[PDB]
């Protein structure tokens, strides 16, 4: 999971 | 006639476990599913049961404050007449000293741990006493159960299977992590019950909570809010390959969905893990890099009817155990019916995002939320794409009609007002108009940076963030950001340009508005007056110019270029005047051509026509  | 003496009760773990699909849970204690008959065999010491002489009555209680009105306590006789949908007991076999019984629970019985009691009565005398315990679970096999699922292979997948895939990676590189839900491992069913027993609604009203456990909607809702730890514990607090270890240790990103799915499969609610993919200088990305947007996002779907809602909302319900949320029908998300409980708008925003350009009004496709929504195929090791369940095809009348039901016209431009000049401070405005009957609350990013003529972005020379900007219906707003000379001078480019950018976020529906605009800080204007011609220039800076020099030429007016220096430095605001003699070569129009030069302010140009 990673911030756009 | 002497009273009966039970020697023992046989819980028929084997035939019950197999018929109730709880074999793995029926290793020690009895576990069954509601709305379906199960079996007990009484072995008496001495004479057997004689329907004519003995009346037998059963009592079941569940929870810490049982009642009949709440459905958490029942008394029912042993008789041949069996009433459909009620607690009943009936003899189905009678041998030497044994008595085979068939018990039925209502299909809407609260799930949980049950104490089973028996009162043996010979009219003139009696005696009550406990037989034992069974656990009652949801029944996707029972036509009358809320969680009913008409398909055997789906029942296997969404309740019975203990390993699956959770999808991760990215919309273009989908990665399938294999997971061990192990809902039927030792101790797991007991933890799910404990979890239920420590949720806030239980602490608030134990009795009512145990009653409401008749509802897969209530139970799923409770689970979504228990996987995470909001100061009240709480399973997870924000590598490993399954849910078992996590849950066992507890008793002493995709992980939330995985644990939720474990619990709900254990309680008998058909459930699936789903992954949603999102994809991406741009104020948006900048803004991101408390609800943000990630490359992917995981939640669960559970299968149930929704008698608590209007008709037609049975089937898959979305529940998000991510840091209570749901359940909300998936069709309500797809249909933009966000009024529907529970928590429609929140789920809607996980799969929709409306991004609009005002670059002066166009559609910005630099942010794309809701792609390749995914979940494991039934009974096969492959991915099912369920994007269609959440979203009508882009550009369709259903997609548009749905956007309306959801949204129930807001616009943004960058405005300047008065004139801006190299050397001065001045406001720029995000001008927001709201010609709707809706009231909004947005986040606002307003910011400026220098930019070359080629389009290369220098350093930031102004920023204003507003977490909550209120927009009244049928109204507008001019939101100021003050650009300071003190702040852009040092970082200015040969361009002389500043780029203003605004971002308005409406979080609920997940809408975005971008307005962008380059501004030119114009040079001072050279005044040319003919008397001989006089040329002057006002220092536009709050600072003093060192080494001022003019240059004047104009064929038809001077045969010689006249470069005059300025000895003293010119102070802030202080003007500087020079004069030179001209001897008009010929007759008609001529153009005088002027250049001004300085250490800070260089290469400013001017002209004047003559005759």
């Amino acid at each position: 999971a990673q911030p756009l | 006639a002497e009273e009966l003496v039970l020697e023992r009760c046989d819980l028929e773990l084997e035939t019950n476990g197999r018929d109730h699909h709880t074999a793995d849970l029926c290793r020690e204690k009895l576990v069954v599913r509601r709305g379906q008959p199960f079996w007990l065999t009484l072995h008496f010491e001495g004479r057997n049961y004689e329907a004519s002489v003995d009346s037998l009555t059963f009592s079941v209680v569940t929870g810490p404050a049982p009642s009949q009105e709440a459905g958490t306590k029942a008394r029912f006789p042993l008789r041949d007449a069996v009433e459909e949908g009620d607690w009943t007991a009936t003899v189905v076999d009678q041998q030497d000293c044994t008595l085979s019984l068939q018990l039925t629970t209502p299909a809407n019985a609260p799930i949980g741990l049950y104490r089973l009691s028996l009162e043996a009565s010979t009219g003139y005398q009696g005696s009550s006493f406990v037989l034992g315990h069974f656990i009652l679970l949801f029944n996707a096999w029972c036509p009358a159960d809320a969680v009913y699922l008409d398909s055997e292979e789906e029942r296997q997948e969404y309740v019975l299977t203990q390993q699956g895939f959770i999808y991760q990676g990215s919309a273009k590189f989908i990665k399938n992590i294999p997971w061990n839900f192990g809902q039927f491992e030792d101790g797991i069913l007991d933890i799910c019950l404990i979890l239920l027993d420590v949720n806030p609604k239980f602490l608030k009203n134990a009795g009512r909570d145990c009653s409401r456990r008749s509802s897969p909607v209530y139970v799923g809702r409770v689970v979504s809010g228990m996987v995470n730890c909001n100061d009240d514990q709480g399973v997870l607090l924000g590598s490993w390959i399954g849910s078992v270890d996590i849950l066992r240790r507890w008793k002493n990103c995709w992980v939330f969905a995985a644990v939720a799915c474990t619990v709900l499969r254990c309680l008998g609610i058909p459930t699936r893990v789903v992954t949603n993919y999102n994809s991406a200088s741009n104020l948006l990305i900048e803004y991101f890099r408390s609800e943000m947007i990630w490359n992917f996002h995981c939640w669960v779907e559970s299968w149930m009817t929704r008698p608590d809602l209007q008709p037609g909302y049975e089937g898959w319900q979305a529940l998000d155990p991510t840091p209570c949320c749901g359940p909300v029908p998936v069709r309500a998300i797809k249909e933009g019916d966000l009024s529907t409980k529970y928590d429609a708008p929140f789920v809607f925003a996980e799969v929709n995002a409306d991004v609009v350009d005002w670059i002066q009004k166009s559609i910005n496709r630099s942010l794309i939320v809701g792609l390749k929504i995914s979940t494991k195929s039934v009974g096969r090791d492959e991915r099912e794409d369920i994007t269609h369940t959440y979203k009508y095809p882009e550009g369709s009348s259903e997609e548009r009609e749905a956007f309306t039901r959801a949204n129930h016209g807001m616009a943004m431009r960058i405005r300047v007002g008065q004139s801006m000049n190299m050397g001065s401070d001045f406001d720029v405005f995000a001008h927001i108009t709201n010609n709707t009957a809706e009231e909004y609350v947005c986040r606002l990013l307003l910011c400026a940076r220098t930019v070359s003529y080629n389009g290369i972005l220098g350093p930031e020379c102004g920023t204003k963030y507003l977490l909550n900007l209120n927009l009244e219906p049928f109204s507008e707003k001019s939101v100021p950001l003050c650009i300071l000379y003190e702040k852009y001078r040092d970082c200015l480019t040969e361009s002389n340009l500043i780029k203003v950018r605004a971002l308005l976020v409406e979080p609920v529906i997940n809408s975005y508005l971008l307005a962008e605009r380059d501004l030119y800080l114009e040079n001072p204007e050279i005044k040319i007056r003919i008397l001989v011609a006089e040329v002057s220039l006002q220092n536009p800076l709050p600072v003093a110019l060192e080494g001022c020099t003019f240059t004047v030429e104009g064929a038809g007016l001077t045969e010689e270029q006249k470069t005059v220096e300025i000895p003293d430095p010119v102070e802030a605001g202080e003007e500087v005047k020079v004069r030179m003699d001209l001897l008009p070569l010929h007759m008609g129009l001529h153009k005088l051509v002027v250049n001004f030069e300085s250490d800070k302010l260089k290469a400013v140009k001017g002209f004047r026509n003559v005759i």
